[PDB]
RNA sequence: GUUUGACCUCAAAUCAGGUAGGAGUACCCGCUGAACUUAAGCAUAUCAAUAAGCGGAGGAAAAGAAACCAACCGGGAUUGCCUUAGUAACGGCGAGUGAAGCGGCAAAAGCUCAAAUUUGAAAUCUGGUACCUUCGGUGCCCGAGUUGUAAUUUGGAGAGGG
């Protein structure tokens, strides 16, 4: 995804799927919008990729695939990554002092 | 057939036999030593002991003249491992070593099948109404 | 002329040593045929029925501290649930002895077992699935250890002593050293009602 | 002369049967030692690459799809060490190169008493 | 708590260990043993002793019915086949014990050198002059 | 017909129109990742899922409308603060590590596709081009597109009729 990413610089990456696989190699077809056509900045469905917050998704793991790999759910057993990783280590790893100390 | 104790009818299987089928991811041992090496043993004249307790003998004297034929030219089944029922080099059968390369080259392993059956259409052959 | 073989199986919500329980009991039992897991009740008879198992031990815990076994015959035989209280396992330290792995255990019992039938089938039943075929296939011959039971405030105290030698005859405690508190038992494999209650 | 013709059937024979590889040395010892039997490697034959044909096909599509078709199985330590006691030949190790090599060590140990 | 249907249970699951060998049985009962005789129920102290006595019972009643057979008996110490605990278990149990045992050394040498430290002068003197 | 023509795939063009890089980097999302140190000397461990390195965003980012929590007389997206609480759990059970539900409060908001025929009609869209009331609209033309763009439908159901 992130390869693809870089060569199509342009598009926005908004989902990815398996198509074959191989002893060396796995296959992937990655499905790209273009943020700057007119079929798209319309059509109020598909025009939130536009916004410039999803400048590479696939960069900063928020496609399909990389909320797996980040953690990202909910419940008990992804307490560690619910809010991402680092977030809740650096809120929780936080001497919080009051003006009234506690 | 018969009932439970209150109200309920239980169906009476015949008793499960305990056999070691062709394939139970066990065979038949008759030396009886485990994971131990073969370490041991290498001064004894026998290899082990067995169920109802017998000196298991190591089987043959071997020549110096084979012994060194057999690290020149090795033999056919050849695997480098130490057997557990005898002290000689454990070989490999002619249908193992065939079924080793089958695996290797993919070349179907269970044979007595088709690789190219024809499609019988167990379901299209009756019609919806 | 006597011929079994017993299915050691577990539930998921076993914990460490309950695990090393099935460890060691795979161990000294030469006839048992080791599976990993189990996901749920009727099941266990046919899992049974595959192997030609003649018995099935299911290893159950409901809250994680606890231990359930469900000892059994498979096609129509009295199922008896455990709850296991003290444990002490196989890879405790204080334990001194090594059995040889799986060979002919001798069982040892008590009086107050023939005191009722209830308790009678359970002796019978740790007999033959607890103990030994005579020609198991993973079996060692000469005789090591036994299998001491004894029933003392309702429940039966499980220990395996290995025989020690000199050179008339010591024995140094090993193994699972276990109470056994008979909760329920049931008519039918897993099925029909019930027969004893506390 | 029919035995001079009819052995080497055998002899060609055991050159596509012998093992090379450690994932077909480690298939050999758990056959060898009581791990796994002819029926449980029947099952594991039936792979992703089963029924293919390969005799009629193009030499330049079999030699990328050999080079792929290679699904990676655990191997051993103690299979590793008999396939290199199988590929070591006679003059691997003679009097010569332990001579040699000596002669390097002593060369080493000399270099470091040059400073 | 019906005991009819518990003896047809014995009826079906028993085999006949009477009308045929030991070795196809091989369980001593320790019969004329309750194991209610003993003192302090919930110490485990005479328990332990007790469960060995009964333990040791049946061990030597077994001795001499497979002995009546012509089966072995002793571990002959010439198979070392395959054993419960492993070896590296073995070396850790015997590593403690060891380690324990050169610790109650350890305080009875440091009782030792400690007194030493405390009467050396006055070994020295007493022994110089005694020599004198 | 030894001709002509559909497609399919792959190219090129200083073609028409666009777009990506670099900077900044406190915070934010990722990737990658140590050591000094501290633990009794010390392969675990600890510092630390830290610093350094590499990529990627915005005014916030991320998260987010349950494959959630519970065991109640049940609550109800996320995030944040007080509380839980140095609690549960982890750890040569050593140095040490260490939450979450509940309760209170801040702030609160919900929705959208794919999968069932528009088949009495591709109803959809981009570009070129001429006008106009020009963040666009209208007309005509080249296309994209049935290997599916539109309308309807998303479990809280929903749809076709009466």
């Amino acid at each position: 995804e992130e390869r693809v990413g870089r060569r199509a610089a342009n598009l926005r990456v908004l989902n990815s799927y398996w198509v074959n696989q191989d002893s060396t190699y796995k296959y992937f077809e990655v499905i790209l919008v273009d943020p700057q056509h007119k079929a798209i900045r319309r059509d109020a469905r598909y025009n939130w990729i536009c916004d410039p917050v999803h400048k590479h998704r696939e960069a900063r793991g928020l496609t399909a695939t990389g909320k797996k790999s980040r953690g990202i759910n909910k419940g008990h057993k992804f307490n560690n990554t619910k809010a991402g990783r680092r977030k809740t280590w650096k809120r929780q790893n936080t001497l919080s002092l009051w003006r009234y100390r506690k | 057939y018969s009932k439970y104790a209150d109200g309920s009818d239980r169906i009476i299987k015949p008793e499960i036999n305990p056999v070691y089928d062709s394939d139970d991811s066990d065979a038949e041992t008759q030396n009886t030593i485990g994971n131990i090496p073969l370490s041991a043993y290498d001064e004894m004249p026998h290899i082990g002991y067995d169920i109802n307790g017998k000196r298991i003998m190591r089987p043959a004297k071997g020549s110096a003249l084979d012994q060194l034929l057999d690290s020149i030219e090795l033999p056919e089944g050849w695997t480098g491992l130490l057997d557990k029922n005898s002290g000689s080099s454990l070989n490999l059968t002619k249908e193992e070593l065939e079924l080793i390369s089958k695996i290797q080259r993919n070349e179907q392993t269970d044979d007595s099948i088709n690789p190219y059956e024809p499609l019988i259409d167990w379901f299209t052959r009756h019609e919806e109404v | 002329m006597n011929k079994q073989r017993t299915l050691l199986i577990s539930s998921r919500g076993v914990n460490y040593r309950h695990r090393h329980l099935i460890q060691d009991l795979s161990g000294l039992l030469p006839h048992s045929r080791k599976e990993p897991k189990l996901d749920t009740l009727q099941q266990l008879n046919e899992i049974a029925e595959l192997y030609n198992c003649n018995n099935v031990l299911f290893f159950e815990a409901r809250k994680h501290q606890d231990l359930y076994l469900w000892l059994s015959k498979p096609p129509n035989g009295p199922t008896i649930k455990f709850y296991i209280q003290n444990l002490h396992t196989m890879d405790e330290l204080n334990f001194t002895g090594n059995c040889l792995k799986g060979s002919r255990p001798v069982l040892s019992f008590d009086q107050r077992f023939e005191s009722s039938p209830h308790y009678q089938l359970i002796k019978e039943l740790l007999v033959h699935n607890f103990g030994v075929p005579p020609n198991a296939r993973k079996s060692k011959p000469f005789i090591d250890h036994v299998m001491s039971f004894s029933i003392v405030d309702d429940k039966i105290w499980v220990r395996t002593y290995e025989i020690s030698h000199s050179t008339d005859i010591s024995l140094v405690e090993i193994g699972p050293r276990f109470v056994m508190t008979v909760i329920l038992i049931l008519e039918g494999s897993f099925g029909g009602p019930k027969i004893y209650e506390n | 002369s029919e035995e001079e013709k009819n052995q080497t059937k055998k002899e060609k024979h055991s050159r596509d049967i012998d093992i090379a590889t450690v994932e077909a040395m480690t298939l050999a010892h758990q056959l060898a030692l009581g791990q796994k039997n002819k029926h449980d490697l029947v099952d594991e034959g039936f792979n992703r690459y089963t029924f293919r044909d390969t005799e009629n096909l193009p030499d330049w599509f079999l030699e990328d799809e050999k080079e792929h078709s290679k699904i990676n199985k655990p191997i051993t330590k103690e299979a590793a060490m008999a396939i290199k006691e199988k590929i070591k030949a006679m003059n691997a190790r003679p009097i010569k190169k332990v001579a040699e090599a000596k002669a390097r060590k002593r060369m080493r140990a000399v270099a470091r008493l040059e400073k | 708590n019906n005991t009819k249907a518990m003896k047809h249970a014995l009826e079906r699951v028993q085999l006949p260990w009477k009308k045929h060998s030991f070795q196809e049985h091989q369980s001593v009962t320790s019969e004329t043993n309750t194991d209610e005789h003993i003192k302090d129920i919930y110490d485990d102290t005479e328990r332990e002793l007790a469960f060995y006595k009964q333990s040791l019972d049946a061990v030597l009643v077994a001795r001499d019915e497979l002995k009546r057979l012509k089966v072995p008996f002793k571990r002959p110490l010439d198979y070392f086949a395959e054993m419960v605990k492993s070896d590296e278990h073995m070396d850790k149990i015997k590593g403690k014990l060891i380690e324990e045992a050169s610790d109650k050394k350890a305080r009875e040498e440091a009782r030792r050198q400690r007194q030493l430290k405390k009467f050396g002068k006055q070994v020295q003197n007493a022994t110089l002059q005694k020599r004198q």
